[PDB]
């Protein structure tokens, strides 16, 4: 029972899931409920639990793990974390952790993190050997990210005109400056494709605000 | 020579042991469910009783 695996699927799949499990009409609830009390039902069988989420530092000193479903907000099924983990194996805003996870014991509302076991894609044993951001030596981009496709579709025009118009690179610094219902949606959504087929190991992420 | 007398230290360690009996079984009940690697030994003692 991972938290990813009722954090992806759609809303469907848990309303089917929790009326097999014998549940209290789940239909009334929030997603964040849905999948709170479903991990809920599932731990009071026996179970122990793992999870993942990105880490978000708050003032009184504890973490507590977002996951995108909630679009790293604050929700029933995030997953505190006490500061001395955050000591420990030195942890800090962005740091995606998975590991074992146990729903929050008697009077607590949040899950606790037992046991690290991924930290950023790594061995949380390596993770306290990392390089910080603003000790790094930026530069100017030398590998080329190709956005052509090659295929020679309708729209991937879009995108060749980008590699005769403006390069990119990695760790470019582009700015895109239109007035609004110009185009730059589609101009966005075929960026996003092209470096998704033709870059797939470099993670790719997308901002929408507002 | 039957008749004892304590001073303010032996009433002060009396007390300070009646705390440490309760702060003892709090400890006690808290041992209860701290494992290896999740705990330092600094918030299951409380400075309330003592
Ligand atoms: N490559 C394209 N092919 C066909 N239609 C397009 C293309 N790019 C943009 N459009 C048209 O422009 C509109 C885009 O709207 P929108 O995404 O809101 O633009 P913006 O985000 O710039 O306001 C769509 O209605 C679509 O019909
Ligand atoms: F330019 Be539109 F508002 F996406
Ligand atoms: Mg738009």
């Amino acid at each position: 029972m991972n938290l990813t695996e009722l954090k992806n699927t759609p809303v469907s799949e848990l309303i089917t899931l929790g009326e097999n499990m014998g549940l209290e009409n789940l239909a009334r609830m929030r997603k964040q409920d849905i999948i709170f009390a479903i991990l809920k039902q599932h731990a009071k069988s026996g179970e122990d639990i793992f999870g993942d989420g990105v880490l978000e530092i708050l003032q009184d000193g504890f973490g507590f793990l977002r996951s995108a479903d909630s679009s790293y907000l604050a929700g029933p099924d995030d997953i505190y974390v006490s500061p001395s983990q955050i000591r420990r194996f030195n942890l800090r805003t962005g740091d995606t952790i998975s590991g074992k996870i146990r729903p929050p014991k008697e009077g607590e509302r949040y899950f606790a993190l037992l046991k690290v076991n991924e930290v950023n894609f790594d061995k949380p044993e390596n993770a306290r050997n990392k390089i910080l951001f603003e000790n790094l030596t930026p530069l100017h981009a030398n590998s080329r990210l190709r956005m052509e496709r090659g295929n020679g579709s309708t729209e991937d025009l879009t995108a060749r005109v980008l590699d005769l118009a403006s390069p990119i690179g990695r760790g470019q610094r582009g700015l895109i400056v239109a007035p609004p219902k110009a185009g730059k949606t589609m101009l966005l959504q075929n960026i996003a494709q092209s470096i998704a087929y033709n870059h797939p190991d470099c993670v790719l992420m997308v901002l929408l605000i507002d | 020579g039957n008749r004892r007398i304590r001073s303010v230290g032996e009433m002060a360690e009396n007390q300070f042991r009646v705390g440490l009996v309760r702060v003892e079984r709090a400890v006690k009940e808290r041992l209860s469910l701290g494992d290896l690697d999740t705990l330092m030994p600094q918030d299951m003692i409380n400075a309330k009783p003592i």
